[PDB]
């Protein structure tokens, strides 16, 4: 929501967090709705079915 | 025990999945690698 990815890569995303897929797919609709590309391409990334 | 030979050799690949398709095959134990 604030479109800042330079948050989201470094500090969500270094493996702490065992993420569950609904988890990403709730934020890539938010993501989706408004108009977000590198937050789309970094959810798809972590390895998403659509 | 009951040696036969196999059927299963594949092509194998993921369902709803972009990965490239995977060569496969089902092997028995105390077989030769050459």
């Amino acid at each position: 929501a604030w479109n800042r990815v330079d948050i989201a890569q470094s500090e969500l995303f270094r493996g702490d967090i065992q993420w569950r897929s609904f988890h990403l797919e709730a934020s890539l609709m938010d993501a989706l709705l408004n108009d977000r590309p590198e937050f789309v391409r970094l959810l798809i990334s972590h390895g998403l079915s659509l | 025990t009951t040696e036969k030979p196999t059927d299963a050799y594949g092509d194998l690949d993921f369902t709803y999945s972009g990965r490239k398709h995977s060569n496969f095959l089902r092997l028995s134990d105390r077989t030769d690698p050459a």
